[PDB]
């Protein structure tokens, strides 16, 4: 195309706008994960601090 | 209490060590004794149908059913079982029983293989039913005479039932035998069932002979043995022909454990509903959810209920079948419990039957309540 703009250029836009909500549902998916676990084994004793503990 | 078979073939080996294949000259044979009269109850058993009507007339299991015969030590409770059948064996009644169970005598991959797995499911649900209904016979107040090999029959045929639905969708999917004669082989081996007399029918139709360690034909004795006693055909304003086939009838149904009150019509069909009149009274409609849900809750519960319910503490059943099993959670292991939820409109239910009749229990084993 130009010097400026080649055509290889929307690739890099694309994987920038993938790589955004891959790792942040990556981090989000092992925090929601680990916290579930922590939550599912405490109220199983006290139940009525599960909506505190959300 | 009431039987102890065996499977000593080498006790008396003289009977099948030399090549006997003749039906006739077999009792001077079957004799080998100073005992002439006992010795031709055990030949009885063989004999009506020894000429007419059989391939090679000496099958090798024929022997076995007529060695094991055992009438040495008693000759009392055969005989009173051989004077119940071929007394049993004169109404049209029996007969039309014997008719019923028998003849006159792609996308389209996944459907038939699911039809195959359904045959292989139901009858092996059903082998399972008659396995914890072999030791409620077991326990004392029943009898295991007419007991037992009635219902070791029927596992035996739930079980090539189910072999037949597996291998069958075994070759339709690897597709789209020989396996059926080793499986048939493998449960002929370790223990036998024990000896019922030969049930011979004689009409106008002919003369039939059937085995009663077929399961089909045990199939259609339990539905002869069902319902109940009615007005006439005990009385004595007909002596005619009744009540020598009437008191064989209910000699059998009481050796169940049935009492004359019980009806049990079965519920197989091609139809919507069975009936009005002869329907289940609501005590026991009540009682039958509870007993099937014994049997689906659990593959050890249906014997210890029916003890608690002879023993009259019919009311403790949702504390003496409860246990304990572990469970792998977040916090560790926690040992809960698990308890057949019986409700208390069902738990009574099952005190107004005062014991379940060995018959009752059986129709319930094979869907037919």
């Amino acid at each position: 195309m130009t010097e400026l703009c080649p055509v290889y250029a929307p690739f890099f836009g694309a994987i920038g706008c993938a790589s955004a909500i891959i790792f942040t549902s990556l981090g989000a998916a092992y925090g929601t994960a680990k916290s579930g676990v922590g939550i599912c084994a405490t109220c199983v004793l006290r139940p009525d601090l599960l909506f505190k503990n959300i | 209490a009431s039987v102890s078979e065996g499977v000593l073939r080498k006790k008396y080996t003289k009977f099948f060590q030399e090549n006997i294949k003749t039906h006739l000259d077999l009792k001077q044979a079957l004799l080998k004794e100073e005992k002439p009269e006992t010795a031709l109850l055990a030949y009885s058993l063989v004999s009506p149908s020894g000429y007419r009507g059989e391939p090679l007339t000496e099958r090798k299991i024929l022997e076995v059913v007529s060695l094991l015969d055992e009438v040495k030590v008693d000759g009392d409770t055969y005989q009173q079982l051989k004077n119940t059948f071929d007394s049993i064996s004169k109404d049209p009644r029996m007969q039309v029983s014997l008719e019923n169970q028998y003849p006159g005598k792609g996308v389209g991959l996944l459907v038939a293989t699911g039809r195959e797995l359904h045959k292989a499911s139901v009858n092996g649900d059903a082998e399972a039913y008659h396995h914890q209904l072999e030791q409620i016979s077991q326990l004392p107040g029943r009898d295991q005479r007419l007991s037992m090999p009635m219902q070791q029959t029927l596992a035996i045929g739930h079980a090539m039932l189910s072999a037949e639905g597996a291998v069958g969708a075994t070759l339709g999917m690897a597709t789209g035998y020989g396996l059926n004669n080793e499986v048939q082989d493998q449960l002929k081996q370790g223990p036998m069932s024990g000896v019922l007399p030969r049930l011979e029918i004689s009409n106008v139709k002919g003369d039939f002979t059937f085995s009663m360690q077929e399961p089909a034909a045990v199939r259609a004795l339990m539905a002869y043995l069902g319902p109940k006693e009615d007005t006439s055909m005990s009385s004595p304003q007909a002596p005619k022909e009744a009540q020598e086939m009437e008191a064989a009838r209910l000699t059998l149904k009481q050796m169940l454990g049935s009492s004359p009150n019980e009806h049990l019509v079965p519920d197989v069909d091609s139809l919507l509903k069975l009936s009005d009149e002869d329907m289940p009274s609501q005590t026991e409609s009540t009682a039958n959810g509870a007993f099937k849900k014994l049997l689906s809750e659990d593959w050890d519960w249906l014997m210890p209920a029916v003890r608690a319910m002879d023993k009259g503490e019919a009311g403790k059943i949702n504390e003496k079948l409860t246990y304990k099993l572990p469970l792998d959670a977040a916090n560790g292991r926690v040992y809960l419990d698990k308890s057949p939820n019986l409700s208390d409109a069902q738990l009574d239910a099952l005190d107004k039957l005062g014991s379940p009749s060995q018959l009752r229990l059986m129709y319930l084993a094979e869907g037919w309540i």
